[PDB]
């Protein structure tokens, strides 16, 4: 009953947001919350943020 | 009748019709987003009966 | 009657370190000026990073040439942290073609008169043969902060070809910002400080044009408070 079909591969890049899930390996799950400005987290002597 | 893969389709805007080549499928590269055409298509119908 | 901070000498440890001071800070503001200025740095300095890549034979991201070892995916995160000077225009479009075995580097663009890379030996790809060929027409331009590549697709004004490559772009010269506020002496004073503000860059952004660049942006912001216009 067919004639001809068409497949088409559409390749998109997912980035990161709120909403997501991560976990690390000793069962701690979690979804992210916010993406902080690089200047408003905390920071040791040196100055590099966490 | 038999469907068809016209690169024509009935009443779509030139806006829509930009990355479909003469064939009617879509150029491998295109950057497509929601709602564009990938396929052309146009199914028969008569008996308007408006 | 406070007294004035004033630049003094600028410690350059390498090409991307540096130290700056502001010998006569009085007693409390160490931390009130220390903080103001990184908060500033980190956020709204100008620079230029890459923005659209097209090379001559491949199509999207996703392809692969023949003859590199890399992805066209691989060369665009290499290229994305490809530190660049320009010095007059706001946008220029660099150039680069090579062949032969051995790997390209960031020395091999054509050398434009105001473009000064400053990493020369960046690596890009390697050519893994002796008749392969790379051709590639990188763009650069001037901004702040970090805009992706989606939303410069809603000003893209009709991209008309289908091999324009687009790369995120992160034009920042600044990637960590200490500082460090300890006891200055005077010929004769109680209480003064001084900041030691040790940034580290690209090798971009001069040290001494970084810093007056932020008072500019901080205090062209206080004229707001200075009168309250209900």
């Amino acid at each position: 009953g067919v004639l001809k079909i068409v497949k088409v591969y559409l390749a998109v890049k997912r980035r990161i947001q709120p909403g997501d899930k991560m976990a690390g390996r000793h069962g701690n799950k979690g979804v992210i919350s916010k993406i902080n400005p690089i200047e408003d987290m905390p920071y040791d002597e040196n100055g590099t943020p966490v | 009748g038999p469907e068809e893969i016209t690169a024509d389709i009935p009443n779509v805007g030139e806006a829509a019709l930009s990355k479909l080549d003469e064939s009617g499928i879509v150029y491998i590269g295109a950057e497509v987003t929601g709602g564009d055409i990938l396929v052309g298509k146009v199914t028969p119908k008569g008996e308007t009966q408006l | 009657e406070f007294l004035k901070p004033r630049l003094v000498d600028i410690e350059q440890v390498s090409s991307t370190h540096a130290k700056v001071t502001l010998e006569p800070l009085e007693r409390g503001f160490g931390h009130t000026l220390g903080n103001a200025l990184r908060r500033i740095l980190l956020s709204s300095m100008p620079g230029c990073a890459v923005t659209e890549v097209e090379i001559d034979g491949v199509l999207h991201e996703y392809s692969t040439k023949e003859g590199v070892q890399e992805d066209i995916l691989e060369i665009l995160l290499n290229l994305k942290g490809l530190a660049v000077r320009v010095q007059g225009k706001d946008e220029v479009i660099l150039t680069l073609n090579k062949s032969g075995i051995g790997p390209v580097t960031a020395a091999d663009i054509t050398h434009d008169g105001d473009v000064e890379i400053v990493k020369p030996q960046h690596v890009i790809c390697h050519l893994t043969d002796e008749n392969a060929s790379i051709s590639m027409r990188i763009k650069v331009q001037r901004g702040r902060g970090y805009v992706p590549a989606s939303t410069r697709i809603h000003s893209e004004e009709d991209e008309r070809p289908i091999g324009r490559l687009l790369v995120d772009a992160c034009y920042s010269p600044v990637e960590r910002i200490a500082y460090n506020v300890e006891a200055a002496r005077v010929e004769q004073r109680t209480d003064l400080d001084k900041l030691v503000i040790e940034m580290e860059t690209n090798g971009t952004i001069d040290p001494e044009e970084a810093i007056r660049r932020a008072a500019t942006i901080l205090a062209e912001q206080l004229e707001a408070f200075v009168d309250l216009r209900d």
